[PDB]
């Protein structure tokens, strides 16, 4: 959370396991696997995606055969701030993996090139 | 230093034991075959036999036995054209399966589920085709394995066949063939030669288009494509070359065994094709 | 000594028991008894959601007619049972799902009848489509009929509209619905119910698949095929009917992936 | 690290200080890292086909009556 | 030493998890944590269904808003979470059920806003009706609100229309919504979420009744009452409003007497 | 002669312990990523 | 001079008189004095990422506040 420190929430962070609507309201992601995130002095909160797939291992390539599902953010209760204070104001995200990811078969990026 | 080497495929089958006549309450020769088995019997439960010492083995029918050979899964086409030419050289792009032809898919299609390493050999052939005397030098050819995200090359010479991270064989003509193995690579604990089932769950709030995929189609067997190129600039005299791939699964354990296929293929999946449904010829019942 | 026999046996599941007085001993697929998934083979690390009785229980599907013109009758699991109770809705929340069953199908007649239904339970059933000029183009809605099952047919008829296909199955009934030979069907798990030895088959089915869990609402792990070995008659009556009842109950059945309702297109 | 393994042997020649008799082996040393590089051993092994020929829950007595 | 402390908790059930950094210790009520039935206390014999984490988790209702105007909010359990994923299934199938709680009242603000909410959780919490010419009318339908829950007022209006009764509960806040003084609802289990120290209630609650087990359907358990104690303020605005929300998770839940669902009239 | 063969690199990674319901001060979900880990 | 090592079996074929189980081990012989004219062993180290994902002076406990 980048916001001042006078600035105070909730959140709900999710992640439902694909085969269903996409959640696009808080009553449907708030089934899934979810954090509600409490802002304050640890300014950060960290959802686990937790390894939920029917393959042992995933495509690296948007595939529905290997889909992993979805992430979503709500507002849980409001963002609320006193007066004299901004009342807008940025979250950054960060994504890493755990101690029990791994990946497999080695191949070519399609991340650079060189034409010609 | 040295390695020195309970039913074993080559062991001998059971001896016939001799027996004599019968006269009881016991009935071997008497079943139900509602009950979903098969009656275990062997000759000495309804004749009288001798003693014979079996030698006999299964050691040919193993499924590692019966799948021992290397099977021709496909042929590849490619090119080295003059420069001048208006159409573009030749190189091929092939998705890896064992469904393009059908023998081997027809032994492998007696189970539900496979695990195996494969081994790939290729055959590598070439010809000129213009009635023209001009020659060419020794071809080299590029296998590139292309897997499933990585850039598929869309010229014979773009960037793609630098492959830093693909494998690629460089086969040189005129030599052996080349041949390589592939560890069990499934994304599923065992190969599915069928899967009755879609790759995506239509929803009701969605569009009938976007709910849609192919009945019987998963990425369990999407294995990325092979692509083929002649290495060599341009020639003035045109060569045409045949890559043929042929796919040996060894180290094999099967699954779940099915009834063969008994009607012509008709595509990827089980679909038959009207005109090709009567596989069985004429016969009288009282005829021998 | 007792008089215990092959032929009754009482089966109870959950808050279900089903007895019979003319079975014909019964089948476990492959000689293996449905169980729970193993931590050495696990795979979703979430803590599963296990039923247990309020799923794994007897449900009996809709009853069909056997007549003298009958070609045989199709359903495909979990897909017969995704209306079933606990099951549909524990089977529609979960992402991922696997189970097993027991398959008792129930068909009596009289001594005086005759006639012999192969029950077959088929690992991945994949059948054929209608279409000589798309292959593999059966549809969700068409593949997957819920708990009415489909049937077979003797004839293939191709579909020929090509502006508006109707994308269903044509599973010709020798030929397995699928282009294998019907008399090798006897490899898969089988009983059949031949009237004047039994009225019912009973099938006990281990979760089959290749891989430890799957999505249910995507994928059928098995097919129960159903089909006349030797037709019905009666008497000297032209026009018999005898009704054959399907009752299944799932068993050891484990869930992952828990969110809000699948909500599929199935019209 | 060889691995040494007996031949079955078919036709033998008229040899037993040498071919036929005093059992021939043969002699196997991997090269690759990957097992999937390996030759095929072809040291199988049979099973009972009674998960396919007798699925029946109550054992089959083959002299007795099927049912009963 | 490494910090831990009373205002900051992570609760986590099922595959849910809650955090707070300004909470006020939380309550266990009356010293008892939810448990299974025991069977020395057994009454039905059935074998129980029990979902575990596809019912033990948190749900979170529609958030409410907070002015300067509310007068209060209630809501009853099971009754508010009965069509809450799992839950409601498995209560809606069954005869019989069980449930202890856990409850988190959520209600945030800042250093310059002040108000004092509480969050009472009541034993059978009866309401009192609108009618001063028949007593205990108030209906199924309107005692049961589900997830949005109803409110307190702070004036008793008697419902008139004799032709058609509106039948609902007229809840009074100084009363309790019951005829009892709100001053004492502190002998409830209770928490106090009073802007300036704390932004949420947690409220651990046994399954109370005197049965062991009984209709979920017909019958509430628990009622969650919350008033505010002192108003809510803000600088020196006029109309600030804050919300508040209600996440609850089942616990140790365990149902009998399984049969089809049950369909209840609820308009 | 023949020589003949601490995490490797082809080791299998952890296990996932089975872990049940919680409600305490313990708080691993919230932290602060200003500290650089 | 060999060296022995053992393959990690993946498929394994229907062997454990020859393939699939009794360990299976490869062999290694060095042909050259350069050790550049080494084949790659692959047999390598894994190590904790914590010097790029735990950087901090003082040791994080992770069920503690990061910030104390
Ligand atoms: C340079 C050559 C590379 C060769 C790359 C081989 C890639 C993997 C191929 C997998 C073959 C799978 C055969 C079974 C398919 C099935 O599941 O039906
Ligand atoms: C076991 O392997 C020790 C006995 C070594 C016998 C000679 C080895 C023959 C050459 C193998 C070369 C290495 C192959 C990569
Ligand atoms: C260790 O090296 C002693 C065992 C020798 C086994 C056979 C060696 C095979 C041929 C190696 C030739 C020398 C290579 C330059």
């Amino acid at each position: 959370f980048c916001g001042s420190m006078m600035a105070t929430g909730k959140l709900l962070v999710s992640y439902a396991p694909p085969g269903a609507d996409p959640p696009k309201k808080r009553k449907e992601a708030m089934l899934g696997t979810h954090v509600i995130w409490d802002i304050g002095l640890q300014s950060s909160c960290t959802m686990v995606v937790p390894w939920i797939s029917n393959t042992t291992y995933r495509q690296t390539i948007d595939d529905s055969f290997t889909e992993g599902g979805y992430i979503s953010v709500f507002y849980q209760t409001r963002i609320v701030v006193p007066l004299s204070t901004p009342r807008e104001m940025d979250i950054l995200g960060f994504v890493s993996a755990c101690n029990d990811f791994s990946v497999r078969l080695l191949r070519d990026t399609t991340h650079i090139e060189q034409k010609a | 230093g040295s390695s020195s080497t309970a039913a074993t495929s080559r062991d001998a089958l059971p001896n016939t034991e001799a027996s004599g006549p019968t006269h009881s309450k016991e009935i071997p020769a008497l079943t139900a075959v509602e009950t979903g088995a098969t009656n275990p019997l062997v000759p000495s439960d309804t004749v009288q036999t001798r003693h014979v010492v079996q030698h006999r083995s299964r050691s040919e029918s193993s499924i590692e036995s019966f799948f021992a050979r290397g099977a021709c899964v496909t042929i590849m086409t490619v090119d080295n054209p003059a420069s001048t030419t208006n159409k573009d050289k030749l190189f091929a792009v092939w998705k890896i399966t064992y469904k393009d032809t059908v023998q081997l898919r027809r032994k492998l299609e007696f189970f539900t589920y496979s695990r195996f390493d494969m081994e790939l050999t290729f055959v590598v052939t070439a010809n000129f085709t213009e009635t023209n005397n001009g020659h060419a030098l020794n071809q080299v050819y590029q296998i590139m394995y292309v897997p499933p995200g990585a850039p598929v090359p869309e010229k014979w010479d773009d960037y793609t066949w630098q492959t830093s991270s693909n494998p690629s064989i460089f086969y040189t003509y005129g030599t052996a063939p080349a041949r390589i193995s592939v560890p069990y690579v499934g994304i599923s604990n065992a190969y599915s030669h069928f899967y009755d089932g879609f790759s995506k769950v239509p929803l009701k709030d969605q569009s009938a288009a976007l709910g849609d995929s192919l009945y019987g189609a998963a990425s369990l067997n999407d294995f990325g494509i092979l692509a083929v190129r002649v290495v060599n600039d341009h020639n003035p005299t045109k060569v045409t070359s045949k890559i043929r791939v042929y796919l040996k699964p060894k180290h094999i354990r099967v699954w779940c065994p099915r009834p063969p296929r008994a009607v012509a293929y008709y595509g990827p999946g089980v679909d038959y094709k009207d005109g090709t449904l009567t596989p069985l010829s004429t016969k009288d019942l009282t005829t021998y | 000594a007792c008089g215990y026999s092959d032929r009754v046996l009482q089966l109870t599941l959950g808050n279900s028991t089903i007895t019979t007085q003319e079975a014909a001993n019964s089948v476990v697929a492959y000689g293996r008894w449905p169980e729970y998934l193993r931590d050495s083979e696990a795979n979703p690390v979430d803590q599963p959601t296990e039923p247990d009785v309020a799923a794994c229980r007897f449900y009996t599907l809709d009853t069909v007619s056997w007549t003298k013109e009958s070609r045989g009758w199709w359903w495909k699991l979990p897909d017969a049972l995704r209306d079933m109770g606990l099951f549909g809705q524990n089977m529609y929340y979960h992402y991922l799902g696997r189970s097993g069953y027991t398959v008792h199908v129930q068909c009596n007649a009289s001594k005086f009848h005759q006639g012999a239904l192969g029950v077959f339970a088929v690992p991945e059933m994949c059948l054929a489509g209608d279409s000589n000029t798309t292959t593999m183009h059966t549809s969700y809605q068409n593949a997957n009929p819920g708990e009415k099952g489909g049937t077979f047919t003797g004839t293939f008829t191709p579909d020929n509209n090509q502006t508006s296909p109707a994308r269903r199955f044509c599973p010709v009934d020798y030929l397995l619905g699928n282009g294998t030979l019907l008399g090798n069907a006897f490899v898969f798990p089988h009983q059949i119910i031949n009237l004047r030895t039994n009225n019912c088959a009973t099938l006990v089915l281990p979760y089959v698949n290749s891989l430890s869990i799957d999505s249910m609402v995507k994928h059928n792990n098995w097919g129960i095929a159903i089909l006349p070995l030797a037709p019905l008659n009666f008497a000297s009556e032209s026009s018999p009917e005898i009704p054959i009842t399907l009752t299944i109950a799932p068993m050891c059945c484990e869930f992952n992936g828990l969110r809000n309702i699948t909500l599929p297109r199935l019209q | 690290g060889a691995q040494v393994s007996s031949q079955k042997v078919g036709a033998h020649e008229n040899s037993n200080r040498a071919y036929g008799g005093s059992t021939i082996n043969y002699t196997t040393i991997n090269y690759y890292r990957d097992s999937a590089s390996n030759a095929a051993s072809k040291q199988d092994f049979s099973q009972d086909p009674s998960k396919f020929t007798e699925p029946i829950k109550d054992v089959l007595i083959k002299t007795a009556p099927m049912l009963n």
